[PDB]
């Protein structure tokens, strides 16, 4: 049946090439021989034999067979290398995680400068992303790695969230000890910079707000290489962490340790004056220092900016594929 | 989409082990020892109750597709617990699971691990994953026992006595094939039903509908008493066979 | 890691901007011509221009304006680089010693902002109270010109109008006032604001908004006699000032888009206007004086003067001499006469300044049978299209071959003693239903000619409607003699067929040498071409014969000869064709994991592919199997403009951000993943847009082979005419030259006080990185031009390495000899 994963062989896919590198193995693009559907294969190398099958992959197999949403990538099946006949101990073959192939990735399109977003395009983009995050957040799952690279976009304008390798369940009642350093520095929330270690689902919201700004500027909002320097960049725009705006900031491990140069005032509305007001309100709320005052995903979907957006009109972004090779004369 | 993990009692006479000449009593014994091995090892390591149960469910499912004569049970159990830890985010190093197993198993029993215990366990992970069809998410009677108990309103001491007795019945049902016959929601109701009979409590009064004598139908739809009685009979059989008695 | 060396063989020739003022002295009139990264200062004489000084800047010159604040004797120069380095410069001369003073400097980049579509704009107040900068959508930046602002500190005023087309400071206003054209969903408008340095905000402007032409492009600040502004569009020119409104819409300007404007008479009575087809117009302001004593603007008139080279910038200079600053063609000095000549023209050319124009493609060929290659470049566009033959002579000798149509690709066929050139000319839909060319050109003046009769796409049934006046490109293959450079034959391709690729080679067991062209069927409706041809031609006895055609399902962007087989890239696919004994192309194998296979290069059985995005991929042909294999791909996202193979392990690329990088095969083998990953080991900000990489050297070998420390030779051509050369170094030689750069940067004074390390840092809007693996040869070669005290200062405590001498001291004379050997590579 369709449900007996791990047995079908990777022979069933014609490998087209390597579309990227992944934590547990290299990622390949393949065409299904039977249906002709283009897929993506994630190679899981269990030959390491240090701790067996990588937990990062286990999380992606556990979570993505539960989550069904348009804005969440679908794992179609799991296939294997030709296994050694009747000798599992000799068998060192790897497993492949099949996913629906996506034409482009956000960071790729932005880095190549080949994409331009209108307000309506940003509306359609953010609505899908936040709706997917709401589905995941309602199922009490935390992504913990929201980056531009992990947002896959089809040419139709559909958005899907993808790398669930650092994803874990959130318990509101029982505060659970979590890994402190979980998102890439450019999209990391302030609590994790100050070392909360017991983060809320609001870590993912802060990231999506950083993306919201990036879609308007075409450049990441806070790009730094050191955790303190990131806090400084955030502090300049969002304001310095202080007890008045974040009453519990004093309980954070590094609040006394990590300090901005000054107690900067919030300037978000001023520095993003070119952003539309409906969006600017969303950004101010998504980039709130206090995780308890930071907006939820649902609250973003019930915003003036995203609520009356209709996803029937996908509004696909501007991806010129001709006369882009030629230079404007 | 998703696999079916439930068989009929009658289907258990045609497990791979039965067909290799193992008699029903022996496979049941092997299943209890393996499950209890998983439980004892994980408790020593400080593992969450869900992690222990997940390993036991992996274990029970495994030997619905393979024979006990070809796969030594304690190696299988250790592998299940090792994987369960990664699935449930309570991970342990394979070497540590092996160490704890050495303490609890005698020398003959540890012989199953062969000359290299860690390797025999790590090598099995491939077969375990393919066998469980990569359906790693498992639900256990515990969550439903608490979700349903929270909706009961009444004497705090009487309800808490119901919960703990039922909780013990859940821990005892992991040694059986009930996990392979009935969804966890039914098991949670069955153990509430059993404890209620034993404590002479009438749970209906604590539910929102006090004249609904089939109190469970508000938690689990379409469950006949036939089922709940079959489960109760199976749980109490473990107590009558052993020397242990009902907790009360 | 990898070590490479990059030098300029020819400096940028295209004119990016030109201003006139009194920069060297209050009495002299100067013309400051700006080329990319280069500033040229002249003095206007009666015969022409007198050069006085040229400087380089560590930045692309984006804004250049001359201003004279109260208290200064002479004009000061403001320059802003494309990386947002700002400075105010002063000319100072002490007898024979000429130097450039950095009076103020700083970097004005904002942490958060959206770069504007119409680019950086810089304007200065008529009272020189402030510098206005339009860098980001929705923001106006003010640098106030107070004596104390030596760091050029500035503030931003919120601008409601997000999409601004053009802005100027107006004349005759009570406060500093800006006039700008902006676009919102309702069309284009002209609006005014007043700028308050005291309040650091905008106040209501002197006159109300007016709706203007949809394609309103340029704003002219009319001088005090008239006041107000003139708005130039595609069809109309309008004057605005409070209640006064004029509009002239003469049919002559609708024909071609106007790109530049300049003031002739300081009173504002006359302006110069120029359009893309080269026509130069005079815009006349007809005055009317009222008995009140006030002069009003009565009417506007436009008069055609003649033809110049397509001009990016115009400057009136003095008398009738006008400087035509051309980026697409040769710049010029032309004289405006009061009386027309017998052809009706008032414009007569005086001098012609060489501009290698956009170098679309180039080839290195030893035409004169010497020891050196001559570089034949596809240069210029439209009526300025030319072929340029460049040979090393101390100056470069350049021969110009006018085509009057756009050249696209060039290849050399020695068997035929001729060159094959792809060209496109502009025709316009005319009343016949066909099209008519605006002027004769190479493809129409060929000795013999032919037109494709292919029936491949003839089935059509796809409608493409035509409106009178719309432009079309007509593509041709030109056969050009290598000695006379006479067009021997022109082959015109199908209607709507673009010629994108060209090769000259023999295939298989076929002894004939062919011209092979790859094309794309280009329809305005299509996002990406879905039809195309590979055409095999034979040039024989003065006639081009069509040998074979292969239909493809896309655009043949690139082709290259591969061991007797034809390697072609069709959209995403990279394909290898065999040439059968039946003289037809047969597909052997394909590779599909590409976004767009724009660029191809080969070496042995290895293929380097460069996509529109995802940088470069190393493919290999496995002859035992008859297929392609992915050896190693660069996973960093970059938009490619050109690629080249340096050696079997190093690969060179050019970004659309004016950056160069080198990727090396990891050459380790522990994991397969490591081999598959190409590590970018070189990063360099060139500052030019590289279209064509080409192995070869213009230097003539004295006898046999003489080699400096540099090994290998790659020439490259750019959009601004700059020609550069990339070569490799040993680890020992890199370290020596790198350590010396750091010493030279401490000694050499930069114009604008721009840090050299900053200038060469890799730069995309999203990422900025320090340069690596590249020696700025133009910095190294400047050691020979610094004074003796500075030379000895540089060599202090300098040690050699990785040689037979171990750690060797260096003297000023030792390094002078080393650099002079490096100057011989070009
Ligand atoms: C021909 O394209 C490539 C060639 C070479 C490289 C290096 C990249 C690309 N690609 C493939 C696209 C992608 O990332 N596709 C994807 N990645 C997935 C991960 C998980 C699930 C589905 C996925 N689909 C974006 C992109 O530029």
């Amino acid at each position: 049946t369709e449900s007996d994963w791990g047995k079908r062989c990777v022979d069933k896919f014609d490998i087209i090439g390597i579309i990227g590198e992944g934590t547990y193995g290299q990622v390949y693009k393949a065409k299904d021989k039977d249906t002709g559907e283009l897929v993506a294969l994630k190679k899981v190398r269990l030959d390491n034999e240090k701790e067996g099958f990588p937990i990062t992959a286990i999380r992606e197999i556990k979570i993505l067979r539960q989550l069904i949403h348009r804005s969440v990538v679908n794992m179609k099946e799991i296939v294997t290398d030709k296994q050694d006949a009747l000798d599992f101990k000799k068998d060192k073959g790897a497993f492949y995680l099949v996913f629906e192939y996506m034409d482009h990735d956000l960071m790729g399109l932005l880095e190549s400068g080949l994409v331009h977003f209108s307000e309506d395009h940003i509306k359609s983009f953010m609505k899908q992303l936040m709706e997917g995050l709401e589905y995941c957040h309602k199922k009490n799952f935390l992504h913990r790695d929201i980056k531009c690279s992990n947002i896959l976009l089809n040419n139709s304008g559909q958005i899907k969230l993808a790398d669930f390798g650092l994803a874990r369940l959130y318990n509101s009642e029982e505060s659970r000890p979590y890994t402190n350093k979980v998102i890439t520095l450019w999209y990391r929330p302030p609590e994790l910079l100050l070392g909360e270690e017991r983060y809320t689902p609001a870590i993912d919201v802060w990231s999506c707000g950083c993306i919201l700004g990036e879609l308007f500027t075409k450049k990441p909002i806070f790009q730094a290489n050191l955790e303190l320097a990131q806090l400084e960049l955030i502090s300049r725009l969002c304001g310095s962490p202080c007890p008045a705006v974040w009453p519990d900031v004093i309980r954070l491990p590094y609040f006394n340790t990590m300090k901005p140069k000054k107690q900067y005032r919030r300037r978000l509305r001023e520095e993003f004056s070119f952003i539309p007001s409906a969006a600017l309100d969303l950004l101010d709320h998504m980039l709130t220092l206090d995780p308890s005052k930071r907006c939820t995903a649902e609250q973003t979907l019930q915003s003036d900016f995203l609520k009356d957006v209709e996803l029937s009109k996908m509004a696909p972004p501007d991806l010129p594929h001709w006369q882009d090779c030629h230079e404007l004369w | 989409t998703k696999p079916c993990w439930y068989w009929d009692k009658k289907d258990l006479a045609h497990t791979p082990s039965q067909l290799e000449g193992l008699d029903p009593a022996t496979e049941a014994r092997y299943r209890r020892e393996g499950a209890r091995f998983i439980f004892d090892v994980g408790t020593r390591l400080g593992l969450h109750y869900d992690t222990l149960a997940t390993g036991i469910i992996y274990f029970h499912r495994f030997y619905m597709f393979h024979s006990f004569k070809q796969f030594p049970r304690y190696v299988t159990g250790a592998c299940c617990l090792f994987l369960a830890g990664k699935v449930e985010e309570t991970p342990k190093k394979c070497k540590d699971i092996i160490k704890t197993a050495r303490s609890l198993l005698n020398d003959v029993q540890f012989g199953q691990f062969g000359d290299d215990p860690k390797e025999e366990v790590m090598v099995l992970e491939r077969i375990l994953l393919q066998t469980i069809k990569f359906d790693l998410q498992v639900e256990h009677p515990y969550q439903f026992l608490l979700k349903y108990a929270k909706q009961l309103k009444g004497d705090k001491n009487k309800i808490q006595k119901l919960v703990q007795m039922a909780w013990t019945f859940v821990n005892d049902s992991l040694c059986t094939t009930l996990s392979l016959q009935w969804e966890p929601e039914i098991i949670a109701v069955a153990v509430m039903y059993l404890a209620g009979r034993l404590c002479k409590f009438e749970i209906q009064e604590w539910t929102s509908k006090p004249m609904y004598r089939r109190w469970w139908e508000q938690f689990v739809q379409d469950v006949p008493v036939d089922v709940l009685e079959d489960i109760c009979h199976q749980i109490l059989d473990l107590y009558s066979q052993g020397k242990q008695q009902m907790p009360h | 890691m990898s070590y490479n060396y990059v030098v300029t063989a020819q400096k940028p020739t295209a004119v990016n901007g030109c201003v006139t003022g009194h920069f060297t002295s209050a009495e002299d009139l100067n013309l400051l011509i700006a080329k990319n990264t280069r500033l040229e200062i002249y003095v206007v004489t009666a015969e022409g221009l007198r050069p006085v000084k040229e400087v380089g800047m560590y930045g692309k010159i984006a804004v250049m304006e001359l201003f004279r604040p109260k208290g200064e004797s002479k004009d000061l120069l403001f320059i802003l680089t494309a990386k947002y380095n700002a400075c105010i410069l002063e000319y100072k001369q002490s007898g024979e010693s000429i130097d450039i003073i950095t009076r103020a400097h700083g970097n004005v980049q904002d942490r958060i902002g959206r770069p504007s579509e119409t680019g950086i704009i810089g304007i200065i107040d008529p009272e020189c109270r402030m510098i206005g900068l339009r860098l980001y959508d929705g923001l106006f930046k003010v640098i106030p010109l107070d004596r104390d602002n030596k760091e050029l500190k500035a503030f931003n005023i919120r601008l409601e109008e997000l999409h601004v087309i053009d802005v100027k400071f107006l004349y005759g206003c009570q406060a500093p006032t800006i006039c700008f054209v902006y676009q919102d969903p309702q069309g284009r408008h002209v609006k005014t604001y007043e700028v308050s340095l005291r309040e650091k905000e905008f106040n209501k402007g002197p006159w109300k908004q007016e709706n203007v032409e949809a394609e309103a492009s340029m704003v002219i600040a009319v001088p005090e006699p008239f006041g107000g502004a003139i708005i130039i569009g595609q069809e109309s020119i309008t004057y605005h000032n409070g209640d006064k409104y004029l509009a002239i819409a003469p049919p002559i300007i609708k024909q071609s888009t106007i790109v530049c404007h300049n003031r002739v008479d300081p009173n504002g009575s006359r302006y110069l206007l120029g359009d893309m087809e080269g026509r130069l117009f005079m815009l006349l302001l007809e005055k009317e004086e009222q008995m009140d004593g006030t002069v009003t603007l009565k009417d506007l008139r436009v008069e055609l003067l003649g033809e110049t080279s397509i001009a990016e910038c115009l400057t009136y200079l003095d008398n009738g001499v006008v400087f035509v600053g051309s980026r697409l063609g040769d710049s010029q000095l032309v004289k405006l006469n009061v009386d027309s000549n017998e052809q009706g023209s008032y414009v007569v050319a005086m001098e012609t300044f060489t501009n290698l124009g956009p170098i679309v493609d180039m080839c290195v060929v030893d035409l004169e049978r010497q020891g050196q290659g001559q570089l034949v470049t596809c240069s210029g566009a439209f009526k300025e299209g030319s072929l340029r033959i460049i040979r090393n002579g101390q100056k470069l000798h350049i021969r110009t071959v006018p085509l009057y149509e756009s050249p696209r690709k060039i290849c050399y066929q020695e068997v035929s003693q001729c060159f094959g050139v792809l060209s496109s000319r502009i025709e316009v839909q005319d009343t016949s239903g066909g099209t008519t060319a605006l002027r004769p050109s190479a493809s129409t003046q060929a000795l013999s000619s032919s037109v494709s009769s292919s029936k491949l796409f003839s089935s059509s049934t796809a409608p493409h409607e035509t409106s009178f006046g719309e432009e079309v490109e007509v593509h041709n293959l030109l056969i050009i003699d290598q000695h006379t450079f006479e067009v021997l034959h022109a082959h015109q391709f199908l209607q709507n067929e673009y010629a994108l690729s060209l090769v000259s080679c023999k295939l298989g067991k076929d002894p004939n040498t062919y011209f092979i062209v790859g094309t794309a069927m280009v329809y305005p409706e299509e996002a990406e071409p879905k039809q195309g041809r590979i055409v095999v031609f034979q040039y024989s006895d003065g006639k081009l014969q069509t040998v074979a055609e292969k239909e493809v399902k896309g655009a043949v962007y690139s082709m290259v000869e591969f061991n007797g087989k034809l390697l072609a890239s069709i959209n995403s696919t990279v394909r290898l064709y065999e040439w059968t004994t039946e003289k037809e192309l047969r597909t052997e194998c394909n590779h599909y994991n590409n976004i767009m296979a724009l660029y191809l290069k080969t070496k042995g059985d290895f293929i380097l592919v460069g996509d529109l995005m995802r940088s470069v991929l190393l493919l290999a042909y496995k002859p035992m199997e008859g297929n392609f294999e992915e050896i190693a791909r660069d996973f960093n996202p970059n938009w490619m403009s050109a690629v080249e193979i340096l050696d079997d392990d190093n690969f060179l690329g050019a970004e659309n951000a004016f950056n160069l990088f080198v990727c090396q095969k990891d050459s380790a083998a522990t994991t397969d993943e490591e081999r598959q990953h190409l590590q970018e080991v070189g990063l360099f900000h060139l500052g030019e847009f590289v279209n064509v990489f080409c192995h070869g050297s213009l230097v003539m070998q004295n006898l046999g082979e003489t080699s400096t420390p540099t090994q290998g030779s790659v020439l490259f051509g750019t959009v601004n005419g700059m020609i550069g050369l990339v070569t490799s170094l040993s680890e020992s030689w890199y370290n020596l030259l790198l350590d010396m750069q750091n010493r030279l940067n401490k000694v050499i004074k930069s114009v604008g006080k721009i840090e050299h390390s900053f200038w060469r840092s890799f730069h995309t809007e999203r990422k900025t990185e320090p340069a690596t693996g590249f020696i700025d040869g133009d910095l190294i070669e400047s050691f020979l031009d610094i004074s003796r005290p500075k030379m000895q200062e540089v060599v202090a405590n300098l040690q050699y390495d990785d040689g037979s001498g171990m750690k060797r001291e260096a003297t000023a004379d030792d390094l002078i000899k080393v650099v002079e050997e490096l100057t011989r590579i070009h």
